């Protein structure tokens, strides 16, 4: 039991419970390293590099200095730490600007509400909320502005339901409206533990006297928002981390590329190799340690034990050799990835100006997947519409009206029936005067538009009246019943009131009950009392629900409004059907004593109120049909248009029957007048086995042409795809969608749709993209590869858990074409030159042990190898997989088939890895036995007969090494900005500026004791300067040729196409 | 609180930019162009190479495979020599043996043309790899410098030669131990009617090491020679007997440390006067024996060079890189002429 007081402060701090601050930041200046380290030390080359650090600490192993290798993991240790320590400030700073909102709490002393701030409230203080601001904490309600005590939450946080939700306070304690008669209370409120259980709440709120019982009726949760209320009374139960909703959240799960499987399979084979490569020096070192043990007695050796000797020479090659694997790559491709994320979200062609809201990329490591995308499993309502309605058309008394009447068929035909349009002008001539039938029927409709809704209004300055809709076609209904005439002004509780125009008097209508929208009754009914005295009952349905349940026998214009709703969904303009009922006291009086019968069933309230209403709803009779039309977003017909010309299947998904996405896909250009279209529509399991076995049978016994294989489409309906997933059936759905071109779903359950992407992602080598709206669908993006939120007017739930957030559907156009293929283009590329440059260099190690007797000696120096991966060659690869445009985003959207390379995986895989590692190869053994050609005895200078020694040559391989590298990062880059020119020639410059200065000034401090003198014996020697011009000529004379080769003679589209961009 | 992204020319990706294009107009030249200006530098080069007079003489196995009595003519299997003009009378060599076993080799050349370099002398030795890595690293510093380093306070990588019979051991280093000891004669005997050519024996080694390799303050009860040291300073060290690491520069020289198992260390110079033609003899205290290290020890006296001495592979490297562009700049040429690409327009071929 969580005994609460209600009144003082310092009563329920005794218990200790938590306070209202919410942590959201990763680190903290208090416990940082003991995660830190354990999260960096989990991939494969900090552990690697970590063992290898540990092993260097034996002596007369290392063949470097002590700490050539802690130093390089070190640095990249402290920027992972720097930036994630900037990530974390970044998100405190939100959090503050969050927690230190003001609130108002009741104080004792001053017997009235003080302003404070959000992060001072505790458990048991008293609340007064404001008008429509959300509550801040988990709080059971005390009293309210409203008569009885009621109010109305909106849930869209804690669930994804759009409505509102009817909360009430107790009777027995609502009469604590004022201030100053807060303090006379006295009592405790016996609550239950934190939970997360949302929908169920069990407590005890003693007051003065007695208990009364609590439940979750009285239980608004943090995410909830108050609507519609001036101000409520609460009191706060569980706070910060402690409440129902935010006790354990969930945790977004490590989502995975395949760009970093064929990473994690590029180290296994570079580990390999490493392991193949120390095998062979090894013995090397044993059999001429064995061979010549006569002759190297110079050295003192061992050789009555070799045992140690093996041990020993394999630990110090594994030191000499570890550097194979560039630790720097997994911080450099990190970058890369994080600075393409910001490169996203700042491109105005990206950003909407009717909403102000920019492309928001909430994770960058999966931003190179957009470069191979072949799903898109789009939605048709808010994703393809701009998710506005307008009202269109209606028909009542079997006739039909639009204002702007189109030429084709203004003639009313008259055939039998009357089929046709004819204007609002004589909708109002039939309407003025009483003395026609149909008037009482027209005016029954007109009132139905304006009543049976649960539209808020509220008036402006300015006198233009907003309406608050919980649906858009309900709001667009009322805007089109105000500017037809009947003007719905301001609804009190429990009664409507309607401005007439045609009279010009104010009428009313007392409203009795209304009944909830449902989606298992896709129905809405509000019985009435009118100034007549009469009752009469309003419904409002689809057509495939209501039109069971009449009377066919009373009206005589079914077969009319039926036509209509046949050459309404020939347009795939969406339509409800009207209907109402005269009733009686008597029957209406026991439906109400059903009502208390389904009030006194708290615990069942979907199962007994809305069958309870449907005992009511047995017999209606129609007025008619309405339309509401919905427009289509801009680019969409132009975006899916060249989506599809790049090879992109699309499966849209609408929530409507058959007819009406045909219609919808052969307006949006999704489809053709001449795709064939594979209709599947059966309701026996069995019948629909036999029609997809038909239809494969059919398709395969005969060949597919080049358009046979393109003009290809499906069209599934709900009840057959509900069918199709089995986990016996779904393969024949699966090979029978691989072969058209579009798939278009309709009557979609929102829970199946997450079913098909997790269906055709568990199957398939593919990546999909799921983008929607609204909470519907949430599940839909939280389980595809790929997720995009559109930021709509259904809720921005989708836009904050989507790994993109973008403003419309016209974007994807360049989200896809431009910064997919260079985002997938740049990071192999960044990747393989990456690990070249590091193959290229830390080489010679190898090819050195044939000539100091396999005995593991460093070539070079031992803090300057370091250094090569630090201050000189981390700027070209940030250029190259940044910085760099290899076709211009102009022409790229022209040719959309160049996505196809991206698609398939045509420039990163391991051949080209395998091609790359190989040339690193050749070009290291030219450059040694260039360099061992060169320095043969050593006498190579000129300055008074004196010779090099074996850190002269050492620096010259060094440096060879490094221009080469450059070289080859200069014939890669494809567009020379002008920030190349600081990466590739900078560092070049960087190099010779800098290590003048370093072998100057370094060695006086016992650093760096092997440059003594060594300035002269290499810039005075005329011998650098020549192999420097003689040996990266040489090793890149090949690429070069390569290049133009398959650039002149055997080009591919990207060369063509590039080509075209240069020359034109 | 306008939430718009800048617009630039870097927020937007609109950085100017320049293309290279890979067009065979743009290429065969940039080719003929490295051709062009890669074959004068190599010729030069391997004129600059052809113009090294320098000999070489493999007086190993003097001791038993060379006469006593009289001068026997060397075998052409181990005498190699590059002059200006030809060699008339053969190389030849006799062992002398005088006091205590002191046995030396006498050599005797022809040099047949005035030589108006400065003149150096190496000793060349094989198959003895100072590059291995137990080797180069095992010398201290601080006793190079000068100063009293107690016996715990050495270093690690002299492990082995380190503090015997309980003596602080002066050179504390493998180097020191293994140092080649063969004295030359420092003048180069002229036979017949042909004077004697003085040679400079200082100022040979680098001026970095003549700078940090400073004459020791040990006294002389607590240094004791190195095992290879016991026979040319007997009874340890004394007063007088202490070497003096900063003019002693045979010893500096042998510390640097070469590169590959074929190298040179200079002991002689001379650059103050031409080398007259004539017969010389040079006598060669056989003292290093050549079945300690399994290799070849030479007498090899050269000249300087503007690149090094006797050396082309510089010069091939440029023809090298010369003939490959020359071949695939014409084989590029013929081939885009006989059969041209014809393939510029893209034919849809997506
Ligand atoms: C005395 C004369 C000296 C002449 C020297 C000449 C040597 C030539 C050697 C081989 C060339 C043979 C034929 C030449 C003709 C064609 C070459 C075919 C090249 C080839 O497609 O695959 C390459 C592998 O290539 C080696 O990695 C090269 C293979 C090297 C393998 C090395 C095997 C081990 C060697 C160790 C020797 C050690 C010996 C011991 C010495 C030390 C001890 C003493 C792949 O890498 P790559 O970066 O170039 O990839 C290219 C390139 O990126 C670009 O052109 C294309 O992109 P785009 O078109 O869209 O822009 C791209 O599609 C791709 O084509
Ligand atoms: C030129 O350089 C030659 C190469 O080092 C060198 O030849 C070596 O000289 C050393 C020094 O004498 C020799 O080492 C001695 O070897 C004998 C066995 O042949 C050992 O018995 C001897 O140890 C002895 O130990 C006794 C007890 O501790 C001690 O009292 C003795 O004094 C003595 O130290 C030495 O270890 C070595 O065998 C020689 N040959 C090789 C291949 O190393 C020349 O002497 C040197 N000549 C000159 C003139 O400098
Ligand atoms: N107040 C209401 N009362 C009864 N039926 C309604 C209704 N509002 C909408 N409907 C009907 O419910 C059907 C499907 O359920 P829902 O109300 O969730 O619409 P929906 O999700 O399909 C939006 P869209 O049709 O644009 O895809 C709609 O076709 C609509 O005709
Ligand atoms: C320059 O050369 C002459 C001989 O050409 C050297 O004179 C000899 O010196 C040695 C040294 O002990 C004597 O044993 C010889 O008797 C000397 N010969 C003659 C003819 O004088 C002279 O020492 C050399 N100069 C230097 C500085 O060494
Ligand atoms: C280089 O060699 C020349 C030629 O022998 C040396 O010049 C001789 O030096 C000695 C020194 O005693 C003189 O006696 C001779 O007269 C000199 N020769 C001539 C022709 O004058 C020169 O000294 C040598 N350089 C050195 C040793 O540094
Ligand atoms: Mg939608």
């Amino acid at each position: 039991p969580r005994v609460i007081h209600i009144n003082d402060s310092l009563a329920n701090s005794s218990f200790g419970y938590s306070d209202n601050h919410i942590s959201t930041t990763k680190y903290n200046f208090a416990t940082f390293l003991p995660k830190f380290l354990f999260q960096e030390f989990s991939k494969y080359a900090n552990l690697f590099f970590l063992c290898t650090s540990a092993i260097q600490q034996v002596p007369h192993v290392s063949p470097t200095n002590r700490y050539t290798t802690i130093g390089t993991l070190l640095v990249v240790l402290i920027v992972s730490a720097m930036k994630e320590c900037i990530e974390d400030i970044k998100r405190a700073n939100s959090d503050k600007e969050l927690n230190n909102s003001t609130a108002e709490i009741f104080s004792e002393a001053h017997d009235d509400f003080v302003e404070k701030r959000w992060i001072d409230i505790r458990v048991g203080d008293i609340i007064r909320v404001k008008s429509e601001e959300p509550i801040p904490a988990d709080t059971i309600i005390l009293s309210s502005s409203e008569p009885e005590g009621l109010c109305y939450i909106e849930t869209a946080n804690l669930d994804g339901e759009t409505n509102l939700k009817i909360k009430q306070s107790r009777v027995e304690t609502a009469k604590f409206i004022d201030v100053k008669t807060l303090k006379n209370m006295n009592g405790k409120v016996v609550s239950e533990q934190p939970n997360s259980s949302l929908y169920t709440y069990e407590g005890t709120m003693t007051l003065n006297d007695r208990q009364i019982p609590l439940s979750p009726d009285q239980m608004i949760l943090r995410g909830a928002t108050l609507r519609n209320t001036a101000w409520i009374f609460g009191l706060v139960i569980f706070t910060g981390h402690e409440t129902k909703l935010l006790r354990n959240a969930t945790a977004t799960p490590i989502k995975r590329t395949a760009v970093e499987k064929i990473i994690n399979r590029q180290i296994i084979a570079l580990f390999t190799v490493l392991i193949v490569l120390i095998l062979i020096s090894s013995i090397g070192n044993v059999i001429m340690s064995t061979a010549d043990a006569k002759h190297l007695s110079y050295l003192y050796l061992e050789g009555t034990n070799k045992a140690g000797l093996f041990f020993k020479d394999f630990l110090t090659f594994w030191i000499l050799f570890s550097n194979l694997v560039p630790i720097s790559l997994f911080v450099t491709v990190e970058l890369i990835k994080y600075y393409q994320a910001f490169m996203i979200g700042s491109d105005l062609d990206l950003y909407y100006e009717k909403t102000d809201t920019p492309t928001v990329v909430r994770t960058s490591s999966l931003v190179e997947e957009l470069g191979q995308i072949e799903y898109i499993f789009s939605d048709k309502t808010g994703t393809l519409t701009r998710n506005i309605m307008e009202f269109k058309s209606c028909s009542i008394a079997g006739h039909c009206y639009i204002d702007k009447i189109p030429e084709d068929k203004t003639a009313t035909v008259e055939d039998g029936i009357e089929v046709g349009y004819r204007k609002f002008d004589d909708l109002k001539k039939k309407l003025n005067d009483p003395s026609d039938e149909d008037s009482p029927i027209i005016n029954d409709f007109l009132t139905l538009l304006a009543t049976c809704h649960t539209v808020i209004p509220e008036f402006q300055s300015d006198g233009s009246i907003k309406y608050q809709a919980a649906s858009p076609d309900e709001g667009a209904l009322v805007q089109g019943g105000a500017d037809l005439g009947y003007k719905f002004i301001i609804r009190k509780p429990n009664s409507v009131t309607v401005l007439l125009e045609e009279t010009g008097e104010e009428k009313e209508y007392q409203l009795l009950n209304i009944c909830e929208f449902n989606s298992t009754r896709k129905r809405m009914s509000a019985i009435f009392r009118f100034p007549d005295g009469s009752i009469k009952l309003f419904c409002k349905g689809a057509d495939t629900v209501i039109l069971e349940r009449l009377d066919d026998e009373a009206n005589q214009y079914v077969e009319a409004t039926m036509r209509h709703l046949e050459d309404y969904a020939s347009e795939g303009l969406r339509t409800l059907c009207l209907a109402m009922r005269d009733i009686s006291e008597g029957e209406y009086e026991e439906w109400n004593s059903i009502y208390n019968e389904a009030a006194t069933t708290l615990d069942n309230r979907a199962e007994k109120l809305d069958e309870a209403a449907n005992l009511i709803e047995k017999n209606l009779i129609l007025i008619g049909a309405t339309a509401i039309e919905d427009k289509l977003q801009d680019g969409v017909p132009e975006t899916i248009h060249t989506l599809q010309e790049a090879g992109i299947k699309i499966w849209v998904l609408t929530g409507d029957r058959q007819e009406t996405a045909i219609n919808i896909g052969m307006s949006c250009r999704l489809l053709s007048e001449d795709m064939n279209l594979l209709i599947i529509n059966e309701e026996t399991r069995d019948d629909t086995e036999r029609n997809l076995l038909e239809k494969i049978n059919a398709l395969n016994e005969h060949q597919l042409s080049t358009h046979d294989m393109n003009t290809l489409a499906l069209v599934i309906d709900g009840k057959s795809l509900g069918f199709a997933l089995e986990p016996e059936l779904e393969d024949y759905l699966l090979t029978v969608a691989k072969l058209c071109k579009a798939v278009i779903c309709c009557r979609v359950s929102p829970l199946q749709k997450a079913l098909v992407v997790k269906m055709v992602k568990r199957k398939s080598s593919s990546l999909l993209l799921a983008i929607g709206d609204g909470a519907n669908d949430v599940s839909m993006i939280q389980a595809a590869h790929v997720g995009v939120g559109i930021s709509g007017m259904e809720g921005m739930q989708a836009a904050r858990s989507a790994d993109i957030a973008v403003g419309q559907f016209k974007f994807l156009k360049k989200l896809l074409l431009v910064h997919g293929s260079w985002s997938y283009q740049r990071i192999s590329v960044a990747i393989l030159y990456s690990f070249y440059k590091n193959t290229a260099l830390y080489m010679t190690q190898f090819w050195y042990v044939f000539a100091n007797a396999f005995s593991g000696q460093s070539i070079m120096e031992s803090w300057t190898m370091s250094f090569y991966n630090l201050f000189f060659t981390v700027w070209p690869p940030f250029v190259i997989g940044v910085f760099d445009q290899f076709v211009s985003s102009r022409l790229l959207e022209r040719y959309p088939q160049l996505y196809k390379l991206g698609q398939k995986g045509q420039f990163f895989s391991v051949y080209i890895f395998w091609g790359w590692i190989i040339n690193g190869f050749f070009h290291s053994a030219i450059v040694f036995i260039g360099t061992i050609l060169i320095y043969r005895y050593g006498f190579a200078l000129n300055m008074h007969g004196e010779l090099a020694d074996h850190w002269s040559w050492g620096v010259t391989v060094y440096t060879t090494s490094v221009i080469i590298v450059l070289g080859k990062a200069a014939l890669v880059t494809n567009q020379w900005t002008k920030f190349t020119l600081i990466a590739i020639p900078g560092s070049l410059l960087f190099w010779l500026i800098f290590f003048p200065i370093y072998a100057s000034i370094f060695p006086h401090a016992n650093i760096s004791r092997e440059y003594y003198g060594v300035v002269k014996h290499t810039y005075g020697s005329g011998v650098f300067w020549l192999t420097l011009i003689v040996l990266p000529i040489f090793a890149l004379v090949r690429d070069f040729l390569w290049k133009y080769y398959k650039r002149m003679y055997e080009p591919e589209t990207y060369h063509v196409i590039q080509e075209m961009q240069k020359y034109n | 609180t306008s939430k718009k992204p800048p617009n630039t020319a870097f927020r937007q990706q609109r950085l100017k930019a320049w293309q290279p294009i890979l067009s065979p107009q743009s290429v065969l030249p940039l080719l003929i162009f490295v051709a062009c200006i890669f074959t004068p530098i190599g010729i030069g080069l391997i004129v600059s190479a052809t113009k090294v007079q320098d000999l070489t003489i493999d007086y190993s196995h003097c001791d038993t495979k060379a006469s006593t009595t009289a001068f026997e003519d060397i075998p052409k299997k181990y005498i190699k020599y590059h002059f200006k003009s030809k060699v008339e009378n053969k190389p030849q060599w006799r062992l002398t043996e005088n006091e205590n076993g002191e046995q030396s080799c006498e050599l005797q050349f022809e040099i047949p043309n005035d030589i108006k370099k400065s003149i150096f002398i190496y000793y060349k030795i094989t198959n003895f790899y100072q590059n291995h890595r137990r080797y180069v690293q095992s010398f201290d510093t601080k006793q190079i410098l000068g100063e009293p380093i107690k016996k715990d306070d050495l270093d690690t990588s002299c492990s082995p030669i380190r503090s015997r019979e309980d003596k602080i051991i002066y050179p504390c280093g493998l180097i020191a131990n293994s140092m080649f000891n063969d004295t030359f004669s420092q003048v180069l005997s002229g036979i017949d009617d042909t004077e004697d050519y003085n040679l400079t024996n200082k100022h040979i080694s680098w001026s970095i090491d003549r700078h940090r390799f400073k004459t020791t303050k040990y006294n002389a009860s607590d240094i004791v020679p190195p095992p290879n040291w016991m026979k040319k300073y007997p009874d340890g060290y004394t007063d007088e007997n202490l070497p003096d690491i900063h003019t002693w520069e045979e010893f500096q020289v042998w510390m640097r440390t070469a590169a590959f198992p074929k190298f040179y260390k200079l002991t002689l110079k001379n650059e103050s006067a031409s080398l007259p033609k004539g017969k010389y003899q040079m006598n060669i205290e056989l003292n290093y024996p050549i079945s300690l290290f399994g290799g070849t020890k030479s007498f090899v006296l050269t000249t300087n060079g503007a690149i090094g001495g006797r050396n082309m592979s510089l010069g091939v490297l440029y023809l090298i890189v010369a003939g490959l562009c020359a071949l695939f700049g014409i084989i590029f040429l013929v081939k885009l002429i006989f059969q041209p690409r014809a393939m510029g327009d893209h034919t849809y071929l997506n």
